[PDB]
This record gives structure tokens, C-alpha cells and sequence, in this order.
DNA sequence: TTTTTTTTTTTTTTTTTTTTTTTTTTTTTTTTTTTTTTTTTTTTTTTTT
């Protein structure tokens, strides 16, 4: 053969469509402004919302999500000819310009389970877990020889026949001259295009409990590749397709299928997070309106649901904020995570606060008391088996590095779990050997822990030395230690009852009209997009969440962005916060500090004084202050008077 | 491109006429020097900086590191056609790869016929005749890049990466190009190889064997034939370059030649090398296209931070007679308090002196054990001590246990057996090991640690394994106590709950307590406040050393073997009698022996050492009987 | 790596019953060189 | 310059050979990959005086 197409019908009107949704001025100036920030990004794939296509184009839209190769190399085609329009030289650089799609793909957001025959070479979107990768490797698609006989110099082209049908004359590589002198490749002139193959499989939680896993293959090419790690929730687009096997004279009819990714996306769409101009000048409103007790304001609208525990709120948003690490230039280490540990009476609502800060936070992860055990929450060591090569597996507590570990009925642990989590808790890393490998991971995760005393209820005759069981050394790692007790005093009962009653007759407004709610049966997930990896008044409007309109609360989706805002802020220990928080230390480890009949909940240590550090620093960065001041100090001092003290009776 | 004929004429003018003032401002024509030296067969690496070759053609740095093998070959055939005319006398055939080499040349030039024109298959392949090695010393102005990071777009580039080198294989026999001999006709075949694997030649291609049209089947010889040495290592990434969930990543480096034997598992390197493909054929692959896997050609490796491989005032520093305690007081300076601490610990990095008397060996090294309160900088002191010393390694609880403190066998990947790797106690082997929470410890590892502190060896006799390891390491442990706390209504070897022989084992045992004190908490406070407020401890009367001249330091003291006088004998015997008399009297003392004086002979040797004299004096063996009553002083 | 492939490479004999044809092609250049006619005088 | 026999000589074929071109064409082993056991090295819940 050797046919050439003259001006294909199809081929030109959709890349005239592609070009005409691409050029963007006429109109709101999206994709010609994302055009722009990729050039401007260093960058050569653009992610383009179906939605938005659907809005231009229905019949694009339809196309291109039904026939999806041809479709996108029209768009591939269009997205190079916009660049060039842009930018000459930047489309010079790179040989093509990629297409990944995103937003709302009705019937074809799929998961492993359901990705059948049905999708091939159509757009689909698939949902699942990570569970391996293979290593990156390169391909090679120019490949330059040098013939030192002749001084001549080859190149020759490998195109890209992934799921086409392959002729050997396609990957044939040169080595010798036309008259059989060798040639030499040139590396570093040949192109290569690296290659990595993950397998996706269908979500434990979202598989139908009964059975075995359904798991589709993955292709991953030059931009790709590392984007998603084994353990790793991962939306991936592309184009499901059979492979072609082997030449052969006799065959099955059966295929082995592969999914081209043209993006990927981490179902971590809450650690990523979307700031606009007005959403910058709220934040930077909302700091410079009440710089001082805004601390207390966003404390209190911590966990709405739960009543109560202001300490325990103050304190949580303090971890939520965190402090700063002290990396000293000799490699030394001060960390700047706080851990805090929830004890009390059973019914006392720690659970709530633990699933609160799992459903805010980013990088939070959950584990309870035996469900992670040994090496499933720090890292582990295993063998490849493939390769006999060790490699290394990472635990919860190095998943939530820059995060947070909720570990719920922490006192129903193993000692062998609870002394594992030591090192984690203070240096904030796993360092982890066998024979073949030897690595130190990073955890810089911060601890929020929930446990009940010994003997279930919290013996209040007792001291809390008795009724904590945990030994000295272990106490001194969490940095705030709350008892959180059921005093059933008739006047705080009728204040949680109230409030209870009012969170149970709360009904969402206009959604709900009298309804149940949904189970969300693996059917219906797939029919709607899936929160996890989807696409601010500072305020929230009151009904009846709150009794009286007399103290305002804040929007959670404001609080997400100001405390994201906010944890980047490094605050500074002046010397006047400095010299207090030193007296009130040398004061604290004093006999002085506690009287008669109170006794400490945890020991005061010199990790007491970095807990009042990290503590005045996180206040301090929640009014984006960028120094502690006298007033961050004495609320620190405060936090940890209150909880390390407790009054024994009898 | 670019015309390679204009390129081995630019590197030889390079060669040729590049000069520095390297020693002592004296022009010196450095690449000339080393010409001869190749030459004379005296040197076999040459390495090229390419700092050197910027100075005076930068775009001959860039086009090196954007094709990095066509210069690497280009400069190799500068060297070899400069070697000739820098060649002052004859070399003396060091060894059987030169006599092969000048019979070839002398049998090439006997039966030259100069104006013949060859084939171009009929002479020697040039790498089958070099007996140089030549490598990249990459610019400084390429930034060292992140092995995550170094991917398809710089295959055939001179990249530099830094980790930790994890497995590092034995030096092997690569062949470089395989010879051949023949049954009818008594010439030789030559065959480079490229490839990882080669299929060996049947007939031979020789003229006289073309004419005949015989059989003429060749045989493979070692003898004739050309090696190299080969090492295949792992490289890991630096914890502090790796994503905030991510585990390491590794990376293969081919080390061969003259760049074997310099990096041992645990160290970091710089690695300096070529990014290059294997193809990937055989494996019936799933994806159509020429699929390779990569690693990195080693060009330069270099050990780093305390792996690193003196003016008249350091001398004078030396030989100043408060050196010691200035050399402790740079122990983690960001630490308040722990003096003395802090003196043991700097004799435990500079350690006794071995004594082999009559076949009994006794070791040299020192342990100490710190047991204390919480939060008394136990783990801050380990961690320093292991970012500072040059063999350490730092292990915590039971996340290395077992075959991580041990060896293990494991399948080798570049020939396919069970090779033997250490654990921590092996890569720790003549440097530190460093034990944290020591308490908290599987009694397995307990048990082969008893035997590491005192015979210095582990014994293995499990199924796949039955070796005896050597693990000369010092052990520094951390532990709390007994419940976490100290506390007095107890006695020792109540909260300190070691066996007598584990405790023993230590030579010095020191107890933290962090008794709450007014003023004494306020300097710590401010100290810690300091620290926290400026990334560094408050200025002293001295500031405190870089970790690079303690290391240079403690080095220099390590080669100091000083000895225990006659003269002594007495005052340090009565020394110990006296600590067992107490030992024996007491009520609330710990176990004594002779591991006690031997403890008093080690530590003096290191305070000796430190003072870089030859001989123990008294005062070293006041102060070490000094630090031995310290270590137990927080219980009065 | 395995991407290359140099030649093979042969050198010169190096030395070393009914004649074989190398020995017989050597006998013939002789000849060719080495054939003489004339006589002294002439 | 009317009649008249050899002479070719262009046109039908036919032979006919020599040479180049054309036409035809599954089975059988091997090997990787996956999924199983199986001895051994730990290691994690069992109890006592
Ligand atoms: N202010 C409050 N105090 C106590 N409980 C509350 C409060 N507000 C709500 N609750 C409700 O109490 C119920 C039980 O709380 P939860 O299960 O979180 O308790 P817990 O402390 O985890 O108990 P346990 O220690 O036994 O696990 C929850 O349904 C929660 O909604
Ligand atoms: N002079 C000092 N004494 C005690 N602690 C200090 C001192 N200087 C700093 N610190 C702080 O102590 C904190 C660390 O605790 P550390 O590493 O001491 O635990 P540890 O000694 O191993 O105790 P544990 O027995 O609980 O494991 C560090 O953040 C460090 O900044
Ligand atoms: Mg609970
Ligand atoms: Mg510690
Ligand atoms: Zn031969």
C-alpha cells in the first residue's frame, strides 16, 4: 500500500469542530485560557470537560465519547493547530499535543466490574484501587543511527501501534548499513517515550460483598506514568480497547482488553484544592475582620452535630492547623504535627469527632483498634516474587503523611501495634529493614486517637494514671490528652438532649420532603459522578441546626479553604511569646502547678514545651498572623492547663 | 548533525593543551600528565571534568551531556590515538592481558604489508586493546536530579542522581569481547558485545579458512578474551526527596571497571552516568513496540555526607587541650544539657583499641546504652549519632527485626542464585549501630545481639543459612526503663529489667532522669525556645564544629592506637577493685565484672586517642573512671 | 545495550600433508612474482 | 513491347526449444503465566506459681 487520504470529509469537519470549541473568545474564554496555562505550564495535555462539549456540541460530544480513537486524533490535531495559533515555537517543542477528558460521562463511567465488551473504543471512565504497577519504562518512537563507514546518519520511526494491527516490518530495529556496515544508535538523539502499566480494581467498599475482584489493565504513556501508585483510589479516562496478539495461523477468538488512559485523576479531590479571586479576598476579609477571636469562632464550628467540648474542638482545629517543623541544618528534626488523645466514657461522642476529621481533613485515614495490626499501619517489607527483588509496602500511618491518622479504640490495640506507632508519633517517619533493603519512610502524620479507661467508664475516685492505662512513655507522645467524661448533670443533659433532638429532626432543605435514604446500591453510584473526584459565603444560614440567631457559624466549604490558606502560613516565635511560654513551662513542671486532689492526666516533659509551641503556632495561623503572639502563647498555655490536670474525688 | 571528525579533533586539542595550577599555582597540563601515565600503563581510569571542558568549549559540555555514550566513545578514540606519541619509554607488561596485547601488535606489524588495504572485520576492535578506562566527571553547573524523576526524555544523558546504595553485587567477569580460536588455521575471532547476552560463534570468518573452505570451528577462550569488572547496585532515593506518600524509588547502575568496589550497601553516593536502555526482548510482552528497561552507566561515583571517602591552626585546635570537650559540646549542640552525654558518645565514635593477644580476640568497641525518662532526647541523640558516623545505621522497635538486623539469603538477580545480604548489624559492620527503644525488642534480636556486642560475629544456622556474619559494630541503645518511668521506690536491675549479662555487655549504662527542676527547666526552655525560633542552638563561648570536620576529626583520632603503660597497671587495677568493692557492698548497685575493667582499659584508650597520644596517661583513665560514676548519678 | 550489533572481528593467521588451497594460492603469487626469463646476458 | 519460369518475400502459421516465471502450502513443539502445594521461619494469641 501507501494510500494517502485527500482531505477526509469526517476527519476535517471534526477538527473544524474541535478548533471552533477550542478557540474560546467569542464565548467565555475557557479552553483558550487553559490553552494558555498549559503553554505557560510547560505542558502538552489538555483536559477538556465533556460537559462542555455536550453544551457546543451535542453531536461532537456523542461522537467522541462512542468513537473515541479517530475522534481524538481530530482533537489532537485541532488542540496542535490552537497551540501553533498561540504559540509557534511551543508547538514546535513537542511532537503531539494530548486530549484528556474529564466531567460527567453518562453510561460510560463504568467500573472494573461493569467495564464490558459493550465499551470498546469508546470513552470510559473507570473507578477503582490501584493494585499494582509495573516500572516505567521507555519506549522508543525515533530511534537515530550512526554510520561510522559512511559518516551517514538514520533515523527511523516507530509509530504508535498499541492496540492496531502491528506488521514485523513495523519494529524492525536498524543495525546494519544498506551494504551491511553496522550502524551505532545514537541514545541521547533518539526519542523514547516512557510506558508503565497499572491494573485498577474494582473498590472493596464498592464491590458487591459476596465475591471475588474485577480488575481491568491500564496503559500509562509520557505524562502519565507515575500518577498513580499501588493502594492508590484513581478516576481513569481513556479509551477501552482489545490488544492484538501475536502473529499466528490459528487463533481463539478471545481478546485481551487494555484501557489507554488519557487521564487520570486521584480520588483525592480534597487534596487539590480551587481558590478563586473572591474566594482569596473572603479569606483575607474574614483574617483581617476579627484577628482575635476568629480562633474561637472556627473552633466552634468545628463539629456542628456534636454539643459541647470547646477544649476538644479548640484542640482539633490546633491539629487541623498544625505547627511548624524545625529542620535544622544539620539534618535535625523538630517536628510540628500535633497528636492528640481522646479518652472518656462510652456514648461521649469521640467517635463523632474522629469521623468528622476523616471526612475533613486531607490525607486522613481511618483505622480502628485491631483492624490494622503490625505492619498494616506502618509500613511493611515483602519480595516481588516476580523479580525475587524486596519492595516496600507503605501502612496507614505512612498513607497519611502530611495528614492525619484517626485511629479509633486506640486502648484495644496490641502493645506490639502501640509501641510501633512510637517512632511515627515523634520523628514522624517508619524505618523499616530486611536483608535486601533498608528504608526510613516518611509519616508526618498527625495522631487523633479515641479510646475508652480501663473498665469501660471512667472511674472518676480514681487518678487518671489508673484509669488511662497507657504507660508513661506512650502518654508523653500525644501532645493533649482530654478526658472527655458523662457527667449526668440534669442541666447539660437537657442542653445534649436539645440538641440532639434538633440534629434528628433537621431535613435537608427541598431535597427531602419526607424521604428515606438511599442505600446507594452500585448501580445508582455509577448513574450520577462520583463526589470523590469531582469539580463559600463564610457563613451558614440558620434554621434550626442552632436554637437562636445570636452567633454566627461558618460555611464548612469556607472553613476547607481558610484552614487550607492558613496551613501554609510559618509563623514566627517572638521573643516576648518566647520568654512566656519558657516561665509558664519551668512553672508547669512544678509541684506548684497542681494542687490537692488534682493530678495529671499525662506527664509534663520538654515535649510538653514543643506542645506549647505547636499549639501557640497553630493559633497563630489561624489568624494568619505569621508570628506568635502573646495571646497565641497564653492560649496555648490554657489548652494544655486544661488538659493535663485532672481533680480526683472521693 | 555535527561532524565527528571536527569533534575528536576539538577533545584532542582539549586533551593536549588544557592546563590548571592544581599543585600549588603551577601550570600543569592536566590531562597531559594523565596521558602519559595511560600510556606507561600506570593509570587506568581517566576521568574527564567536564568543569574543565566548559572552561574553554561550553558547548562541547552540552553536546557531551545530550549524547553522552558518542563522547564517551570519542573520547576514548582521542586517548588511544594521543597515546602513542606521549609514551617516553616501554612498558614493563604488568600483566598476561599485555602480553597479549604487544604479541597482537607485534604480529600485526610483522605481517603488516602497510599500503594493503584490509577489510574492515580483519583488524582488532578497538576496545579489545585500550587497557583505559575514561569517564565523566559532569559538570557542576547540571544539577543533580531526583531518581523518580530521571525518565525517558534524558535517555542517553550524562544525568548525576544521589541515594542510598541498598544491594550492590560482587565484582564479576563481564566479557567485553569474546575470542576465539580456530582447529584449521591459527587466527583469532573477535567478538564485542553489547548485548546482555551473546550467542557464541561456530565457524571461523578467517581469510585462510575462507580460502580452504574448511570447517574451521571456533572455540571460546577466557584466555585471549577481555573482561571487566562488574558490579550491578540498587540505589534508593533520599527520604527527603521522596512525594509525601510515596515510598523510595530505586534505580540499577551498572558499575564496571574502575569505578567497582567504592560503594558498599547503606552509603550515599552521588552517582554521576549515562541514562540507557536494555531492550526488553524474549518476554512475551503485552504492549507491541520495543519496550527497554533502563538503568544508569556509572561514570563517577562519589561517597557522600557521612559517607564522604589539615592547616596549622586545626593542628592547633588539635593539640588544645580542652579538644575534647569541644569535640562533645559539637554533639548535636541543638540538645541542652547531657555533657557528659555526650563525652561518652564521642568516645564511643572514636572507640578503644582492639587487643588480639594469643589467639583471644577482645574487641575494642565501646557500647553505651542511655536509659531515661520520656522525652529526654534519647532518639534526638540516636539520630544524631547515625546522621554523623560514617558506618551506621538506625533501627527503631521491631519495624527491622529480624533478617533486618541479621543477614538473609536472597535470590540474586544478575545471575539468578541465592546471594547473602546483611541486615543492620552487617552494614553497620566496623561503624555504629544504633538501637532505639532497646527495651521494646524481639528477644530473637536480643539474643543475636549478645553475641554481636561481645564475639563481634552473628551465627546463623537456619535452613537456607549457615554462616558466621561479622558485625564489629558499637551498639548505641536507648531504652526506658522499666513502665516508661523511673522511679526510686525500685531498685536498679528492677527499672533498668536488663539481665546482668545483657547490661554487662554495655560499657556504660547511663541513666536519664528528668527530675523537674525551676531554673533547670527554664535553660532548657529557652534553649528549646531558641532553637525553635532561629533553626539553630544559642551562641556559646565555641561554636560548634560542621559535622564534616568531626567526622575528619574522629577519623584522624581513629589510626591513634595508643597503649596502656606498665606504670599504670596498678592505679587502674585498684580502679577496679574499688568499683567491685562497692559494686559488692552496695544495695542498690548493678552487676560488676571483668567486662567492667575491660570498659575502664577502652574508654581510656579512647580519651587517649582523642588527645592523639600513644600512650594512656593517668588523667585518661581518671576521666573514663570519671564517666563511669557519672552514668549511674542521676539516681543520688 | 542490546540494541547494537558490532561485526565480528578476525585478525591475520598467526602461523601454524597434501597442500591446502591457501598454500597453493601462496605458491601461485609466487610464481606470478617470481617467474624470470632472459638470460645473463641478456 | 505483348507473352513466361525462377526468384523472393511478405504472410500465414506450425514447431520447438530453452529459459524464465508461476504456483502450491499446516503442524508440532515450547514456554510463559497463572494457580496450586509445602517445608521452614517466624510471630501472634493461648496458660502458670
Ligand atoms: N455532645 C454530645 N455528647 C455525647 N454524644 C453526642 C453528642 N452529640 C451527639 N452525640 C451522639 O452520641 C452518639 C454516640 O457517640 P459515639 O458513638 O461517637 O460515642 P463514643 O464516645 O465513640 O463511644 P465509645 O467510647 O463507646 O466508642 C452518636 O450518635 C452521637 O451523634
Ligand atoms: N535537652 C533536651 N532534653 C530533652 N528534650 C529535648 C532537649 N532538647 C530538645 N528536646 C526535645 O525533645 C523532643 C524529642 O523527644 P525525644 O526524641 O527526646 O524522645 P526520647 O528521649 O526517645 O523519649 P522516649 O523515651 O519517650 O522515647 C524533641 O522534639 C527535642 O526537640
Ligand atoms: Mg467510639
Ligand atoms: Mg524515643
Ligand atoms: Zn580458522
Amino acid at each position: 500500500a501507501g494510500t494517502v487520504v485527500l482531505d477526509d470529509v469526517e476527519l476535517r469537519e471534526a477538527q473544524r469542530d474541535y478548533l471552533d470549541f477550542l478557540d474560546d473568545e467569542e464565548d467565555q474564554g475557557i479552553y483558550q485560557s487553559k490553552v494558555r496555562e498549559l503553554i505557560s505550564d510547560n505542558q502538552y495535555r489538555l483536559i477538556v470537560n465533556v460537559n462542555d462539549l455536550r453544551r457546543k456540541n451535542e453531536k461532537r460530544a456523542n461522537r467522541l465519547l462512542n468513537n473515541a480513537f479517530e475522534e481524538l486524533v481530530a482533537f489532537q490535531r485541532a488542540l496542535k493547530d490552537f497551540v501553533a495559533s498561540i504559540d509557534a515555537t511551543y508547538a514546535k517543542q513537542y511532537e503531539e499535543f494530548y486530549v484528556g477528558l474529564e466531567g460527567s460521562f453518562g453510561s460510560k463511567h463504568v467500573s472494573p466490574r461493569t467495564l464490558t465488551s459493550c465499551f470498546l473504543s469508546c470513552v470510559v471512565c473507570v473507578e477503582g484501587i490501584v493494585t499494582k504497577c509495573s516500572l516505567v519504562r521507555p519506549k522508543v518512537v525515533r530511534s537515530v543511527h550512526y554510520c561510522p563507514a559512511t559518516k551517514k546518519t538514520i533515523e527511523r520511526r516507530y509509530s504508535d501501534l498499541t492496540t492496531l494491527v502491528a506488521f514485523p516490518s513495523s519494529s524492525v530495529y536498524p543495525t546494519k548499513d544498506e551494504e551491511n556496515n553496522p550502524l551505532e544508535t545514537e541514545y541521547g538523539l533518539s526519542v523514547y517515550k516512557d510506558h508503565q502499566t497499572i491494573t485498577i480494581q474494582e473498590m472493596p467498599e464498592k464491590a458487591p460483598a459476596g465475591q471475588l475482584p474485577r480488575s481491568v489493565d491500564v496503559i500509562l504513556d509520557d505524562d502519565l506514568v507515575d500518577k498513580a501508585k499501588p493502594g492508590d483510589r484513581v478516576q481513569v479516562v481513556g479509551t477501552y480497547r482489545c490488544l492484538p496478539g501475536k502473529k499466528g495461523g490459528y487463533t481463539s477468538g478471545t481478546f485481551r482488553t487494555v484501557l489507554i488512559a488519557c487521564n487520570v485523576k486521584q480520588m483525592s479531590k480534597d487534596a487539590q484544592p480551587s481558590f478563586s479571586a473572591e474566594d482569596i479576598a473572603k479569606i483575607k476579609k474574614f483574617s483581617k475582620t476579627r484577628s482575635k477571636d476568629i480562633f474561637d469562632q472556627l473552633a466552634k464550628s468545628l463539629a456542628p452535630s456534636i454539643h459541647g467540648h470547646d477544649y476538644v474542638k479548640k484542640a482539633i482545629l490546633c491539629l487541623l492547623l498544625g505547627g511548624v517543623e524545625r529542620d535544622l541544618e544539620n539534618g535535625s528534626h523538630i517536628r510540628g504535627d500535633i497528636n492528640i488523645l481522646l479518652i472518656g466514657d462510652p456514648s461521649v461522642a469521640k467517635s463523632q469527632l474522629l469521623r468528622y476529621v476523616l471526612c475533613t481533613a486531607p490525607r486522613a485515614i481511618p483505622t480502628t483498634g485491631r483492624g490494622s495490626s503490625g505492619v498494616g499501619l506502618t509500613a511493611a517489607v515483602t519480595t516481588d516474587q516476580e523479580t525475587g527483588e524486596r519492595r516496600l509496602e507503605a501502612g496507614a500511618m505512612v498513607l497519611a503523611d502530611r495528614g492525619v491518622v484517626c485511629i479509633d479504640e486506640f486502648d484495644k490495640m496490641s502493645d506490639m501495634d502501640r509501641t510501633a506507632i512510637h517512632e511515627v508519633m515523634e520523628q514522624g517517619r517508619v524505618t523499616i529493614a530486611k536483608a535486601g533493603i533498608h528504608a526510613r519512610l516518611n509519616a508526618r502524620c498527625s495522631v487523633l486517637a479515641a479510646a475508652n479507661p480501663v473498665y469501660g467508664r471512667y472511674d472518676q475516685y480514681k487518678t487518671p494514671m489508673e484509669n488511662i492505662g497507657l504507660q508513661d512513655s506512650l502518654l508523653s507522645r500525644f501532645d493533649l490528652l482530654f478526658i472527655m467524661l458523662d457527667q449526668m448533670d440534669p442541666e447539660q443533659d437537657r442542653e445534649i438532649s436539645d440538641h440532639v433532638l434538633r440534629m434528628h429532626r433537621y431535613r435537608a432543605p427541598g431535597e427531602q420532603d419526607g424521604d428515606a435514604m438511599p442505600l446507594g446500591s452500585a448501580v445508582d453510584i455509577l448513574a450520577t459522578d462520583d463526589p470523590n473526584f469531582s469539580q463559600y459565603e463564610k457563613h451558614d444560614n440558620l434554621l434550626h441546626g442552632t436554637k437562636k440567631k445570636k452567633e454566627k457559624m461558618v460555611s464548612a466549604a469556607f472553613m476547607k479553604k481558610y484552614i487550607h490558606v492558613a496551613k501554609i502560613i510559618k509563623p514566627v516565635l517572638t521573643q516576648e511569646s518566647a520568654t512566656y511560654i519558657a516561665e509558664e513551662y519551668s512553672r508547669l513542671r512544678s509541684q506548684d502547678s497542681m494542687s490537692s486532689d488534682t493530678a495529671r492526666t499525662s506527664p509534663v516533659t520538654a515535649r510538653t514545651l514543643e506542645t506549647l509551641i505547636r499549639l501557640a503556632t497553630a493559633h497563630a495561623k489561624a489568624r494568619m498572623s505569621k508570628t506568635v503572639d502573646l495571646q497565641d502563647a497564653e492560649e496555648a498555655v490554657e489548652l494544655v492547663q486544661y488538659a493535663y490536670f485532672k481533680k480526683v474525688l472521693e | 548533525l555535527k561532524d565527528y571528525a571536527l569533534e575528536k579533533e576539538k577533545v584532542k586539542k582539549f586533551l593536549q593543551e588544557f592546563y590548571q595550577d592544581d599543585e600549588l599555582g603551577k601550570k600543569q597540563f592536566k590531562y597531559g600528565n594523565q596521558l602519559v601515565r595511560l600510556a606507561h600503563r600506570e593509570q587506568v581510569a581517566l576521568y574527564v571534568d567536564l568543569d574543565d571542558v566548559a572552561e574553554d568549549d561550553p558547548e562541547l559540555v552540552d553536546s557531551i551531556c545530550e549524547n553522552a555514550r558518542r563522547y564517551a566513545k570519542l573520547f576514548a578514540d582521542a586517548v588511544q590515538e594521543l597515546l602513542p606519541q606521549y609514551k617516553e619509554r616501554e612498558v614493563v607488561n604488568k600483566d598476561v592481558l599485555d602480553v597479549y596485547i604487544e604479541h597482537r601488535l607485534m604480529m600485526e606489524q610483522r605481517s603488516r604489508d602497510p599500503g594493503m588495504v584490509r577489510s574492515p572485520q580483519n583488524q582488532y576492535p578497538a576496545e579489545l586493546m585500550r587497557r583505559f578506562e575514561l569517564y565523566f566527571q559532569g559538570p557542576s553547573s547540571n544539577k543533580p536530579r531526583v531518581i523518580r524523576e530521571v525518565r525517558a526524555d534524558s535517555v542517553g544523558k550524562l544525568v548525576t542522581v544521589r541515594g542510598i546504595v541498598t544491594r550492590v553485587s560482587e565484582v564479576k567477569p563481564k566479557m567485553v569481547v569474546a575470542t576465539y580460536t580456530c582447529d584449521q588455521c591459527g587466527a583469532e575471532t573477535y567478538q564485542p558485545i553489547q548485548s546482555p547476552t551473546f550467542m557464541p560463534l561456530i565457524m571461523c570468518p578467517s581469510q585462510e579458512c575462507q580460502t580452504n573452505r574448511s570447517g574451521g570451528r571456533l572455540y571460546l577462550q577466557t584466555r585471549g578474551s577481555r573482561f571487566i569488572k562488574f558490579q550491578e547496585m540498587k540505589m534508593q532515593e533520599h527520604s527527603d526527596q521522596v512525594p509525601v506518600g510515596n515510598i523510595p524509588r530505586s534505580i540499577t547502575v551498572l558499575v564496571e571497571g574502575e569505578n567497582t568496589r567504592i560503594a558498599q550497601p547503606g552509603d550515599h553516593v552521588s552517582v554521576t552516568g549515562i541514562f540507557l536502555p536494555i531492550l526488553r526482548t524474549g518476554f512475551r510482552q503485552v504492549v507491541q513496540g520495543l519496550l527497554s528497561e533502563t538503568y544508569l552507566e556509572a561514570h563517577r561515583i562519589v561517597k557522600m555526607n557521612k559517607s564522604e571517602d589539615l592547616t596549622r591552626e586545626e593542628l592547633r585546635q588539635i593539640a588544645e587541650e580542652d579538644f575534647y570537650e569541644k569535640l562533645a559540646a559539637s554533639i548535636a549542640p541543638e540538645i541542652y544539657g547531657h555533657e557528659d552525654v555526650k563525652k561518652a558518645l564521642l568516645l564511643l565514635l572514636v572507640g578503644g583499641v582492639d587487643q588480639s593477644p594469643r589467639g583471644m580476640k577482645i574487641r575494642g568497641n565501646i557500647n553505651i546504652c542511655l536509659m531515661g525518662d520520656p522525652g529526654v532526647a534519647k532518639s534526638q541523640l540516636l539520630s544524631y549519632i547515625d546522621r554523623l558516623a560514617p558506618r551506621s545505621q538506625y533501627t527503631t522497635g521491631r519495624g527491622s527485626s529480624g533478617v533486618g538486623l541479621t543477614a538473609a539469603v536472597l535470590r540474586d538477580s544478575v545471575s539468578g542464585e541465592l546471594t547473602l545480604e546483611g541486615g543492620a548489624l552487617v552494614l553497620a559492620d566496623q561503624g555504629v549501630c544504633c538501637i532505639d527503644e532497646f527495651d521494646k525488642m524481639a528477644e530473637a534480636d536480643r539474643t543475636a545481639i549478645h553475641e554481636v556486642m561481645e564475639q563481634q560475629t552473628i551465627s546463623i544456622a537456619k535452613a537456607g543459612i549457615l554462616t558466621t556474619l561479622n558485625a564489629r559494630c558499637s551498639i548505641l541503645a536507648a531504652a526506658n526503663p522499666a513502665y516508661g518511668r523511673y522511679n526510686p521506690r525500685r531498685s536498679l536491675e528492677q527499672n533498668i529489667q536488663l539481665p546482668a549479662a545483657l547490661l554487662s555487655r554495655f560499657d556504660l549504662l547511663w541513666l536519664i532522669q528528668d527530675r523537674p527542676d525551676r531554673d533547670n527547666d527554664l535553660r532548657l526552655a529557652q534553649h528549646i525556645t531558641y532553637v525553635h525560633q532561629h533553626s539553630r542552638q544559642p551562641p556559646s563561648q565555641f561554636e560548634p564544629l560542621d559535622m564534616k570536620l568531626m567526622r575528619r576529626y574522629i577519623a584522624m583520632c581513629r589510626e591513634k592506637q595508643p597503649m596502656v603503660p606498665e606504670s599504670l597497671a596498678d592505679y587502674i587495677t585498684a580502679a577496679y577493685v574499688e568499683m567491685r568493692r562497692e559494686a559488692w557492698a552496695s544495695k542498690d548497685a548493678t552487676y560488676t565484672s571483668a567486662r567492667t575493667l575491660l570498659a575502664i582499659l577502652r574508654l581510656s584508650t579512647a580519651l587517649a586517642r582523642l588527645r592523639m597520644v600513644d600512650v594512656v596517661e593517668k588523667e585518661d583513665v581518671n576521666e573514663a573512671i570519671r564517666l563511669m560514676e557519672m552514668s549511674k548519678d542521676s539516681l543520688l | 545495550s542490546g540494541f547494537d550489533d558490532p561485526g565480528i572481528f578476525y585478525s591475520d593467521s598467526f602461523g601454524g600433508g597434501q597442500a591446502r588451497k591457501s598454500q597453493l594460492q601462496r605458491r601461485f603469487k609466487e610464481f606470478l612474482r617470481q617467474y624470470r626469463v632472459g638470460t645473463d646476458r641478456t
